[PDB]
């Protein structure tokens, strides 16, 4: 409708106006009688709650003209007393019961004497007080009337001034549960299908009530003894007397956020102890949660004492939101979570030290889980979100994850999750690993992380299956390769070791896998090979050592050789001789020598392109040139062997390029005869360029013919300035004189000007021809 | 134009990063070119490089994945010709007299190789070589001391100014040579 | 209506019994009152000419009966004199001059001394008549009634009778000019909306025209000197004068059939100049095929004088059809060339020896062609399909092709055909050409055919030539049959000259085209390789020659090998081997070299199928194993080559039965060294056997396991009974034995059954059983 | 029955028709069975074939278009198992030891077999082999001389009698061979 209002507020201006124009022209009774009319505009009540507030609003301003006219006539000394008796004449109880209120903080403010028995009789007579609505806005303005003027301790004490503030407290908790009542009545009070209406309506009164305990704070005199012994008993009785949700929890969140924590401190084991017997309809959770944030900015508030040592906070409200939660019936276990993570938090701000504590967590978490019969969850339950987000705070605020192996009840957490989920974790937490350097572990450690490895690396949608998927592969890499690094900063006797338990779960780990896995294992076992070397005072079975572990990974290798590959294999042959040459240790070059055979083996077996032969070949020819330990008994067969298998290649082109590379075979070539040098007979250098020579005799490709003499040519002329006298100037002479009666009979080709370039610059150089 | 000059990283194989200081060296927009050397191996490797520049330059590298890439490449920058190979397939290893050989048959001013993962920048016969070394420092058997490096050349027009950047202690030292067409 | 003709038919049956009851009685003039009775039935205008016609036979046939009957009676002796005026007494001129014909001719026979003035007088009376039909009736009264009293060479020559062949060709010629007269009199009268009506009543009555030149035809007296001089003579002053065309062509076609030859070689050409001066409107073309249809006839006519040499016809005929085109308006080009075929013809089968002539006839056409500037000829044009009818008279009638060849201008007629019909005729031409087998060709003629080729395979599509079959998909096989069966028969530098003049050729042919044609070509440099082993006494440059011809192939074959196909090359490349060695020349293992690793190196790039692996591989082995001039330095190592390759195939079942297979590479294997005697590397063979053991032994699939083992084990007995002592009979105990203990672990099946027989059979094959 | 054999016709690679002479002695109505080991090549060789009779078969040989052709096939002919390869299969090519190692496999009582381009008709171990040879006397790089040829064979039962068709010089010489079950 809303015109009720606007028509009301018009008679109510208009008999505020003569009202207050009476009190002006100082005929009092006069407007006594427009303000009691004026307040009759008040005894319609089918305003809006909205709109009825905005007339009490209204009046309340103008009544303030009169009490400061009042105050002031007080002040003045003209006072006529007996006003109760005169005001009650007013018929109803309405303009008796404002005048009453009125009054009365007119003779407190002018007979303080006179406060304590005027409030007591204000207090007791307002019991009559049963209508929800103008009770309510009475009360109201009983609080504003009351906002200062009430007894204080630090204030003038004159025996004919009587009250203190426990008469305050008391006056205020006396009217607040009158007030309440009356406001948890309006529940029921009219149709039960305007309920949604009513609670609509209350909520928008809450204010009014929380304002009682506003009024309580400004009480100077509230100590936490008063705190402690009056005001939560005094609450506490009301609220487990009154059963409802709605108001406890509006009120107590008041208070929540309205006292200061030194008395929420001496308080605890009370307020949690009631907190536990409330309502089983109340969201207790975002409660809890509140109090949570409210202790946590207390916990890393500063200019504090910080926590009491006396004060076990944690000990605390751990057993009484246990208690909590068996005083709840229906609780989602995702909402026992969002709690688990504001206690993870909490934990963490107050006591990072304490890790024992962290763990008493972990277990009632854990046992939380289990009683819980849920299989792995999967991404679309909250649960296994909540349960995300509480262990990335563990995994997120510990930087050290080296911290976390000193958690053992972390492991246990994994078992609850899905596969797809643990996949996801487990990527972010070694992301972790690698990102926050942590390093070096502790070899059982190094066990329960390798085991989380083995979990990695053996399981798939949640039990090892393969249902494929085109995707990347190479995420698991990289990490594997950073773990290997930091492994390698212990001591000699504990590599053998770690390197042992990095074996075996390798060997667990596949076929798909292990190619790029052992690699750097490789080049661990090498760098620690030289340890041992470097390190040949101090240790005796040093050269043992090197033994045993050149045995070891000669397996490795035969390992990786299973799973059908070569090229690898080769290579890490090639890199272990190259190592056990270099440290020379005895029995080094029997042991040189069968892991070349091995080499060999893997060459003729493992041949497979034309390509992939020169790669083969010159990877062979660039190790064997300048391994040296071999004697020529050793050194003499595996030459011959040599040069049989290349002299056998495929492509004539090749065979050329490969037969003159052969040279640096019989140059390079030094064994342990005459100490390491070579004995330098021409002699063979002449048959190997002759090989060549004839191969170059038979290609017959003009391109490819001047292009090959072109580079035999540079290779005489290393050799003839290397001091080789076989090398005659005549050989050379008649050669270039062939080369020249060639040359001319050419096309034009983007190559020949190159081989015209090439040999003229040649030419240009040496100055000796 | 400055061109830079990497390779041998070895990752992850030997190495999991290029050092802490480098990474604060080598930032987009400096960098017109890029002639890579040596196995970074993963495409990671790859991909990064093509964030400090767009024209990237690569070589096959006896230990790197992708085959796609070139033994060799020869590259044109202003004035200056320019050949890239990984080193492995220059026998002996870091012999000058084999690389002066390549030199000759590529018929480039200056020539980038790697392999050896030791710094080198030198002149023979009017020609200029240049080995950036190994940008992480990647451990190499014959050699047991390596320094991790790179290097950015300038060109100007007809003369090049190559700056190295060697990794010792914590600091990182520099060093200047100049070569100009003969 | 029809009615009309059957009224009179029936009461002409009832006057022509009136007739013979007259006849009878030998009441005359009573019968011949009725015959008049008759003839006015015929003043009737109603009457179809047919429906006179038919009346009129019946008239004919039945006064016959009267005429014999009369003409007795005269024979009888009871003759009537002053007939003429009684015969004046019928009312009707018909009744008259029937009866004065009827008398006439019996007067003639009884007095044979009126005979020449009775025929004078009766061709003179004939002027009563005037009307066209009934005066041909009449006149073919008077045809029959002449047919036979005429006078000719067969009548006696009687001293009454009288009238000579003058009289008969005088009465002739005159009947002509007058029944020409009346019928075309009836040409315009009527009406002229009657042109149809009355060209098919021309039509009609044509046969009674052509019945007096039948008549003449009869008479012995028509000989060769009085047609030549008087009779021809005057009929063609009346036949041109007509100046008509439907009758001048009708006689004319009666002239065509009705003289002899004997009279057409004597009068063709003033016959011909009068055949020149002809109306405009006449179809000419249908006289002079039957004029060519006689003299052809005549031309192939035995027991004949022929035709004289001196009068050279078709030169005569030739100009004056030349005159006679250029004396036609637009005559149509088509039917031109339809006379052009006809002379082809008749120059050919009657003048076969000059040929100069078709040559002079086909350059006239080809000025003919010239002069008319006409676009390509339409698809549906009947100038290509008689273009086409024209040259096939050559195509087949001519067998030598190479006279064809020598007709310069038989390629330029070849322009008017349009793409689609050049397609079309010079495939229909050439295959013709082809299914003549054709010998040598000399180069020019080679060019000449290789012109053929390029006009018929391929210039630019007229338009983007759409394809639901490109051709007769392959119909081009014959075409490379013919080149290469006449290459064989030129001797022998030529030819590889040709040979590669034809690889330019078809190079520029096409693009999906060559790949069928080179491999003949291939073949040919065999053959002529062949030829050169062939010269091998006289010639030591041979060997030149050899290396000339065998690069100029792989040349070839690289060409080939861009159009990138792989298997069929790889057999040319075996049978290219193959030849080089045969031969044996010097560098001929070189060779054979490239030819096995250019397959090679097909076989490793283009590799797809497991099928075309196992095929290419075993073929490979296969084909190389006979190659035996190579050097023990050189065989052995491509023996490894090759086994190494094999090794590396992917299945294994295949990889088993192959490494078996190469045994025979290593024992059937000859050194150089032994002076031809097989190098015997048993030791080799054996490690052979040994590792396909161990590949056998891992088979673990039973039906080819033990298959596999059985021909490994046919393979010991083999070379067990082939004198190796390494095979031992202990070997072959140890895997029966095995065999025998794993059979049984074996579901049954069609082949264990086979296995047990084969067993059986090759233990007993041993003579040891 | 009587059966007709022949193959290697190699139209028209090598050759272009079966010899003049031959085609006047083939004509339909007298064969009921025709079975071929070479590579006849076209397909236009399948359809003459198809015209001598109705019931063709044939194996894939070496130089076949169509690959849908059997390696090898066994059919019978009234009381006679007989085999079909083309021959190219058995190693070393006409080696009557692998032929005969090849007949126990496929248990035939006669195996027909070509690719060397030479008849012959012989028994071996109570069995009997058979090499049309090549109908129209195509090339074959191991025998410069090759003489045409086809062979018929008229079984009663358990009895055959192979008819060996050559033609040498102009006119045709034929030949008979018995052969009878064990």
């Amino acid at each position: 409708q809303e015109k009720l209002l606007d028509e009301a507020i018009q008679a109510v201006k208009v008999q505020s106006f003569q009202m207050k124009r009476c009190l002006d022209k100082n005929k009092l009774m006069d407007a006594l009688k427009h303000a009691s009319n004026m307040l009759g505009e008040l005894r319609t009540s089918m305003l809006s709650p909205k709109s009825y507030y905005e007339l009490y609003m209204a009046i309340s301003d103008e009544l303030h003209y009169l009490e400061v006219y009042l105050t002031d006539e007080f002040a003045k000394g003209r006072k006529v007393a007996d006003l109760y008796e005169l005001v009650q004449y007013a018929g109803n109880i309405i303009p008796r019961l404002y005048l009453l209120i009125t009054v009365g903080v007119v003779y407190v403010k002018s007979f303080p004497q006179s406060r304590k028995d005027i409030l007591k009789d204000l207090v007791e007579m307002c019991r009559g007080v049963q209508h929800p609505l103008r009770g309510l806005f009475l009360r109201n303005y009983l609080l504003q009337c009351t906002r200062n003027i009430l007894p204080d301790e630090g204030e003038p004490t004159d025996e004919e001034t009587t009250g203190d503030i426990s008469d305050s407290m008391d006056f205020v908790l006396l009217n607040f549960a009158e007030m309440n009542k009356l406001w948890v009545r309006m529940q029921h009070q009219g149709h039960s299908r305007d309920r949604e209406k009513r609670e609509r309506e209350r909520q928008e009164l809450r204010i009014l009530v929380g304002t009682n305990l506003v009024r309580l704070s400004q009480l100077e005199g509230v100590n936490v003894e008063r705190y402690k012994q009056i005001v939560l008993t005094g609450i506490l009785e009301q609220v487990v007397n009154c059963r409802d949700a709605l108001a406890q929890e509006y009120l107590m969140e008041c208070i929540i956020q309205v006292f200061p924590d030194e008395f929420h401190l001496q308080t605890l084991n009370p307020f949690l102890r009631a907190c536990a017997e409330l309502h089983q309809n109340v969201n207790v959770k975002n409660i809890i949660i509140a109090l949570i944030d409210r202790l946590a900015l207390f916990a890393h508030r500063e200019d504090g004492p910080g926590i009491p040592a006396d004060i076990k906070l944690f000990d605390i409200f751990s057993q009484q939101v246990a208690t909590v939660i068996q005083s709840r019936q229906d609780m989602p276990s995702e909402d026992v979570v969002s709690l688990q993570v504001s206690l993870i938090n909490l934990a963490m701000k107050c006591y990072p030290d304490r890790v024992d504590y962290v763990d008493k967590v972990l277990e009632t978490t854990v046992e939380i889980f289990n009683k819980l019969n849920l299989e792995h969850i999967a991404t679309s339950s909250a649960v296994s979100k909540e349960l995300t987000r509480l262990l990335k705070i563990p995994v997120d605020t510990y930087n050290n994850i080296l911290t976390v192996l000193k958690l053992k009840h972390f492991h246990p957490l994994f078992e609850y999750f899905d596969y797809e989920s643990r996949k996801s974790m487990s990527c972010y937490v070694l992301s972790n690993v690698l990102d926050y350097n942590t390093e070096i572990v502790s070899q059982d450690q190094v066990d329960s992380i390798m085991n989380l490895v083995s979990t990695l690396i053996q399981d798939q949608p949640d039990q090892p299956v393969e249902d494929p998927d085109p995707e990347d592969f190479a995420d698991e890499q990289s990490l594997v390769g950073r773990f290997i690094h930091l492994l390698r900063s212990e001591d000699p006797d504990q590599q053998y070791l770690i390197l042992n338990t990095a074996r075996k779960h390798f060997g667990a780990g596949g076929n798909q896998r292990i190619r790029f896995t052992l690699p750097p294992l490789v080049f661990a076992a090498y760098q620690l090979a030289f340890r041992y070397k470097e390190n040949s005072k101090v240790d005796d079975k040093w050269e043992k050592k090197c033994q045993k572990i050149f045995s070891f990974a000669h397996q490795t290798i035969s390992a990786l050789i299973k799973a059908e590959l070569a090229e690898l294999p080769l290579r890490l042959f090639l890199q272990g001789a190259l190592a056990a040459g270099e440290i020379g240790f005895e029995n080094h070059e029997t042991v040189a020598y069968e892991f070349m055979s091995q080499a060999f083996s893997l060459y003729e077996d493992e041949i497979s392109d034309s390509k992939a032969q020169l790669a083969a070949i010159t990877l062979i020819i660039g190790t064997f040139e300048r391994m040296k330990c071999f004697s020529e008994e050793n050194h003499e067969p595996l030459r011959t062997q040599c040069a049989l298998a290349a002299s056998k290649l495929l492509k004539k082109p090749d065979q050329g390029r490969a037969v003159s590379t052969c040279a640096h075979l019989f140059w390079s070539g030094r064994n342990t005869d005459k100490n390491g040098e070579e004995l330098h007979g021409g002699k063979r250098v002449m048959e190997c360029l002759k090989k060549a020579l004839k191969i170059a005799n038979q290609c017959m490709d003009p391109s490819l013919q001047v292009q090959l003499f072109i580079e035999i040519l540079n290779r005489y002329i290393y050799f003839y300035e290397k001091e080789n006298d076989a090398v005659t100037i005549q050989v050379l002479n008649q050669l270039i004189q062939k080369i020249r009666e060639d040359l001319p009979n050419l096309e034009s080709s983007e190559e020949t000007e190159q081989i015209n370039k090439h040999f003229h610059n040649t030419l240009e150089h040496l100055r000796l021809r | 134009m400055l061109v830079l000059v990497l390779g041998d990283l070895h990752i992850p194989h030997r190495c999991n990063s290029l050092p802490a200081k480098f990474k604060k060296l080598l930032v987009p927009g400096k960098i017109q070119h890029i002639l890579c050397t040596g196995n970074l191996c993963t495409k990671e490797s790859y991909d990064y490089l093509k964030t400090l520049a767009g024209d990237v330059h690569i070589v096959r590298g006896d230990f790197d994945e992708n085959l796609n890439y070139p033994e060799q490449k020869v590259v044109t920058v202003g004035q200056f010709k320019i050949g890239l190979i990984h080193g492995h397939q220059v026998i002996p290893w870091g012999d000058m007299a084999s690389l002066a050989l390549l030199q000759r048959q590529f018929d480039v001013d200056i020539l980038i190789s790697g392999h050896t993962h030791k710094f080198e920048a030198f002149e023979h016969e009017n020609k200029f070589y240049i080995n950036p070394g190994s940008a992480t420092g990647a451990y190499n058997a014959l050699e047991t001391n390596i320094i991790p490096s790179f290097v950015l050349m300038d060109i100007q027009a007809s003369t090049v100014v190559t700056y190295v950047y060697q990794l010792i202690g914590d600091d990182v030292k520099v060093e200047r040579i100049e070569y100009k067409k003969p």
